[PDB]
């Protein structure tokens, strides 16, 4: 994916 | 959402790109802790969820030279260590 989707993937551990 | 308060070292990196506070959210903190990586183009043009940090003082306070974003657990474990308990 992008970087943005990957990283986008830990705010939903948050 | 619970709080959480940086050590010296990450506070001034969450600064460099605009952070305000001295505790933060832990979604605030991946917000700068991403705008800080994608600015200063660590992130593999090529591969894009391989961070390269050899050069930079993320890979000091993480205590390595790249890891994957794909590795959350592992992520979370490197911010906990650079936050007061
Ligand atoms: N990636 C497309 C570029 C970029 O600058 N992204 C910043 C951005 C956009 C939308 C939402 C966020 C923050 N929300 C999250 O999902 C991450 N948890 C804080 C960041």
């Amino acid at each position: 994916l992008t970087f943005d989707q990957y990283w986008a993937q830990l705010d939903s551990a948050a | 959402e619970t709080l959480v308060r940086p050590k010296p070292e990450l506070l001034k990196l969450l600064k460099s790109v605009g952070a305000q506070k001295d505790t933060y959210t832990m979604k605030e903190v991946l917000f700068y802790l991403g705008q800080y990586i994608m600015t200063k183009r660590l992130y593999d043009e090529k591969q894009q969820h391989i961070v390269y940090c050899s050069n930079d003082l993320l890979g000091d306070l993480f205590g390595v030279p790249s890891f994957s974003v794909k590795e959350h657990r592992k992520i979370y474990t490197m911010i906990y260590r650079n936050l007061v308990v």
